[PDB]
């Protein structure tokens, strides 16, 4: 299925799968009609959800709260195949994003955030290894782009220690999951 | 019989985002057909909005903290 | 010229019109890119507008600006054609814009906000009974657009007399505007 | 010789959008041409960017109240 922005999936996909119990088809209904507006208009899901939380009175810092949600697993962008190589590839994308989304639990103990940075670097590295190991063209491309927002992080890791703005790591940790995730459906549909 | 939501949170909120996108980026089709789409999914599932409603703030409540 | 976002023809567009005399062609290689660029991305200008006055510490309500600014004339939005009807289309769009655009400095006084609440009326319909007179298609949709928005800005009036949140208002009578304005675009281009 | 916004507000404020619109739009070429185009207009004519942010800041303080 297509890449969408991250407050589609993170937000709302979990959200659709849960209603597929109640119901099925109108789970499928408002997920389609969620993916097609949100295309004909970027950004649409998050004003839903901010509109909405806005007006229920619920108060909270959305880029952090969508760098917790993004730590799940986007099912439409999990390779199916059963080779080791995929699945592996799966694994290490899960575990860069889940351990991506402990920062905003981390940053404000600096001891722990280190070692939450530690397990990052570690991550990284793993899926970079997975990734070049998998290849058996835009997968390339694809690939020099997470280098680059690896880098991009430990930039904003070095200009937080220097200011203690905890929004850019945040948005940058985001940015990084997002590719993540951009690998892994870019490796499944081709 | 119906979501509450349908018209303390749907309605308003849309409407909203209707006139943001219609006067500036112009195509307003699949926003007002997603809009229906809460209304159709109600028809086949009386309650299923408020549902949504529950679990999306269910999911933001869980994953925020201070 | 094509129909633009409100920001880009009321916050930039004078801005490019005045870097003219300074040099006409960076102000038209500006002016192009910006476009295509709000094309490409739609609320783009806002958000560098935004972000601009963010950093300089320039702290204001934008839509309240927003409307002050959409008082003046759109250029490109101008009928040239010197036939009277013309003209005056011109001149009642722009009396329309201006009266709307006194909201922010009267809403606050209720007796100076009836009086414009009036003027507004006025210009409504003197609008509409020119609109309809130059009538010698898409133009009948964008009249009736235009007292569609109209009803909807009355609506407002008198939630606002209800509640008293003057950003409402302030949204309504820029989303009038913005139709007034596509009114004379549609008249131009056909 | 050149604005000095080319550094302290051009270049931050389109990378911050640039991402924004990347992984949502996901076309930027047009937004990166309109960066480019600051630049090109430096060159074209050095200064005109911060007067750009001039008249633009003038503009916004003129049309500002309480």
């Amino acid at each position: 299925t297509s890449m969408v922005s991250m407050p589609l999936y993170a937000v709302m996909y979990p959200v659709f799968n849960e209603l597929e119990r109640v119901n099925l088809s109108a789970a499928q209904t408002l997920r389609a009609a969620f993916i097609k507006a949100e295309k004909e208009n970027p950004g649409l899901t998050q004003d839903i959800i901010m509109k909405i939380l806005e007006k229920k009175s619920v108060e909270v810092n959305f880029t952090e709260s969508l760098l917790r949600m993004a730590a799940d697993d986007v099912e439409e962008y999990m390779i199916e195949r059963p080779e080791p190589e995929f699945q592996d590839l799966n694994e290490k994308a899960r575990a860069l994003k889940q351990i991506l989304s402990k920062i905003p639990d981390e940053i404000n103990d600096r001891v722990r955030f280190l070692q939450t940075i530690k397990d990052i670097a570690s991550a990284i590295k793993e899926l970079l290894d997975t990734v070049n190991n998998v290849f058996k063209r835009a997968l390339e491309h694809q690939k020099k782009e997470f280098v680059k927002y690896s880098k991009s992080f430990s930039d904003t890791l070095k200009t937080y220690f220097k200011d203690g703005k905890a929004i850019n790591v945040f948005v940058s940790a985001n940015r990084l999951i997002h590719q993540t995730n951009l690998i892994l459906q870019t490796f499944k549909t081709v | 019989e119906f979501s509450q939501c349908l018209s303390t949170l749907v309605r308003p909120v849309f409407g909203e985002l209707k006139e943001k996108h219609k006067q500036s980026g112009g195509s307003v089709g699949a926003l007002e057909e997603l809009e229906n789409a809460f209304s159709l999914a109600e028809e086949s599932c009386p309650g299923i909005s408020d549902k949504l409603m529950v679990h999306l703030v269910e999911r933001v409540q869980r994953f925020s903290h201070n």
